[PDB]
């Protein structure tokens, strides 16, 4: 159901109750924890891209300067374009159990792409990791203003997951 | 290769369990064995957001 | 901007060129006052999400089962007319006056929220955060969100936008 | 007062530095004031489960 709307990229949406969201949680590990975990990522998804393209420029205040990677109104707001556009990609894997999406629709040929832009790849990666440290506090609800209501548990096996998915980014940025 | 068009999944997860209903809780999808619950995943283009670059370039020195 | 004040059915209107040369000529400090309301509107979130969260920080006897904001219903129907409250001042200010927040916002509101038991104290209390918190963004004075803008002084907007809080406290 | 829980949206906009969407042409005439537009509609304020339910879990995290 999934994969034929990710196919389509047409805008129309799949809704999953029921029997088939019954099935989708027997399907996939640790199913109703894991529905918990995306909604910690999408649900903070604004939170999410705007601390860790901050941080990145506050690291680095030169990506703001002229000639820098984030210079002018328009170069900042393509970057937290991207950095939403991965973070979703990554929700998506944790969604679905994998990262074939994220690795042929969002990450192939992504470096080459970067390269001949001169987007800078220090920081980019910067803000990738930015992203990782936070989805993990929000997927274990430890994060310091904004909390998540779930039934107590453990989360860190899909926690550790969702690194991966990051790490497979991180990896396509080099 | 990697898609051009800006498009990126957008999951939205839906508990509801509390009682509180609206018009969309109703009608897009069975709720057999799983009443309150739904994922929705659509394909949308993630647009440039102008108000959060300017704050962004305004604030990022401020944690 | 009346025509679509009254018709209220989503239809825009765009104010540009001498629309909007004349928008700004019979207001005071015209260009500042786009600025003003910029700092309003851009932060809309933030504002009411500050001011409801403190109102019940304050005051968690309204979270307590049965409370004014007890249940995701109830909150989410306080966060709404905070965010309803914020946007007609946020009008007041770009038109200059008050006369569509007292017309289609606040005649009779007090009588609404008497006759529903919502809390006139939280109420009031969240009505005062986003007075407060306006009044920073305003003049740029917020810790982590900033506007940039040309430097200089404004006070005088800044006083009218608590003026058309003040109006809302009142009701 | 209205019973619609609809609100005026007024949006600000500053394209000056040049940078333009599909948007930014089309709306209204420029002259003498290009890049700068006011927009007001009327919406509906909708309500926001995931703020709801935010506020409730983290209000007294300032
Ligand atoms: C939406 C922001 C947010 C809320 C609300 C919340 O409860 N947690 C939130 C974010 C969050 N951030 C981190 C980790 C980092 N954020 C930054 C960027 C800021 N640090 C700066 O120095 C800076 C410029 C001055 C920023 C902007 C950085 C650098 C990190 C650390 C990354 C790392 O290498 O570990 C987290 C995770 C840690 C935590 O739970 O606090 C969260 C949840
Ligand atoms: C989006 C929030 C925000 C950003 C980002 C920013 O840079 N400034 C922001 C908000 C802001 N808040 C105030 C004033 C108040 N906020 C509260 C609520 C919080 N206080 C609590 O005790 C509490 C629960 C633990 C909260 C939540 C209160 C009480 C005030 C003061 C109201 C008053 O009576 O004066 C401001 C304005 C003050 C400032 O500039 O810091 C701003 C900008
Ligand atoms: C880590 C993510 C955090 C954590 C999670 C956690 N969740 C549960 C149990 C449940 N979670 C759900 C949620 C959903 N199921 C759905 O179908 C949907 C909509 C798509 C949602 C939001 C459900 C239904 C359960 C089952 C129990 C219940 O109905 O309340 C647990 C318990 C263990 C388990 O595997 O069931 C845990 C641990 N908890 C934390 O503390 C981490 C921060
Ligand atoms: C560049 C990529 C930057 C960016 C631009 C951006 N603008 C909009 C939307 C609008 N822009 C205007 C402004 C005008 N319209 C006009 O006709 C005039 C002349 C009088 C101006 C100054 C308007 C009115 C809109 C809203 C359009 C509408 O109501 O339908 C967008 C949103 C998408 C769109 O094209 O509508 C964007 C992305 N955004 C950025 O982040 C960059 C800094
Ligand atoms: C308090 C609000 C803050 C402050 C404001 C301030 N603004 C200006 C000058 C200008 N602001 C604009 C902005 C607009 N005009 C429009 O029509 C629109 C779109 C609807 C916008 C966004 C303009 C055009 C100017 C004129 C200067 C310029 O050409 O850029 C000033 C300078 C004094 C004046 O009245 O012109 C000030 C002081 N400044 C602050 O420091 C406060 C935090
Ligand atoms: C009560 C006012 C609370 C609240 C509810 C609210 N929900 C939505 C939107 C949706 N809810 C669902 C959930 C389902 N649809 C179904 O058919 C089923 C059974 C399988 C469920 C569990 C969905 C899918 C949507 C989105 C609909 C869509 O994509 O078009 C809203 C938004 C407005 C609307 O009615 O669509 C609201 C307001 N919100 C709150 O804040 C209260 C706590
Ligand atoms: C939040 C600070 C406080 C709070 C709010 C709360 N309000 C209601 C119910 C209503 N609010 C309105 C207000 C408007 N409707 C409009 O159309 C407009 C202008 C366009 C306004 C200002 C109305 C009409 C109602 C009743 C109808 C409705 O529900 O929408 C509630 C729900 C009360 C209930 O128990 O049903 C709440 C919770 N509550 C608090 O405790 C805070 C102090
Ligand atoms: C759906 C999958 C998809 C992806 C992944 C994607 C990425 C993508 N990012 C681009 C640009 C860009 N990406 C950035 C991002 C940044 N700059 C920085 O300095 C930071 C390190 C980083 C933010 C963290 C910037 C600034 C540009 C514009 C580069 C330029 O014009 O010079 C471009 C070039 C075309 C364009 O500008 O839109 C593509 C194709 N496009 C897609 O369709």
């Amino acid at each position: 159901a999934f994969s034929k709307v990710i196919t389509s990229a047409d805008g129309k949406a799949a809704y999953v109750g029921g029997a088939d969201l019954q099935a989708l949680k027997k399907f996939v590990s640790d199913g109703n924890k894991r529905m918990d975990a995306v909604n910690a990522i999408v649900s903070n998804a604004s939170c999410i891209v705007s601390d860790a393209v901050s941080g990145m420029v506050c690291e680095n205040p030169s990506l703001i300067a002229p000639n820098g990677g984030v210079y002018s109104n328009r170069k900042m707001a393509a970057c937290l374009r991207d950095a939403e556009i991965i973070l979703r990609y990554v929700s998506y894997s944790l969604l679905s159990g994998d990262s074939s999406v994220l690795e042929d629709r969002c990450l192939n040929g992504l470096k080459e792409t970067y390269s001949s832009l001169g987007v800078p790849a220090a920081g980019n990666a910067r803000a990738v990791a930015i992203m990782k440290a936070t989805v993990n506090s929000f997927i274990n609800n430890t994060a310091q203003q904004k909390k998540l209501s779930v039934p107590s548990g453990d989360c860190s096996a899909l926690a550790s997951e969702a690194g991966g998915y990051f790490d497979k980014v991180t990896s396509a940025i080099g | 290769k990697m898609a051009k068009d800006s498009k990126a999944p957008v999951v939205e997860i839906f508990d509801e369990r509390d009682g509180c209903t609206s018009a969309g809780s109703t009608g897009k999808a069975s709720d057999a064995g799983e009443k309150g619950l739904l994922v929705k995943v659509s394909m949308q283009k993630v647009g440039y957001n102008a108000i959060m670059a300017k704050s962004v370039a305004a604030s990022y020195m401020n944690k």
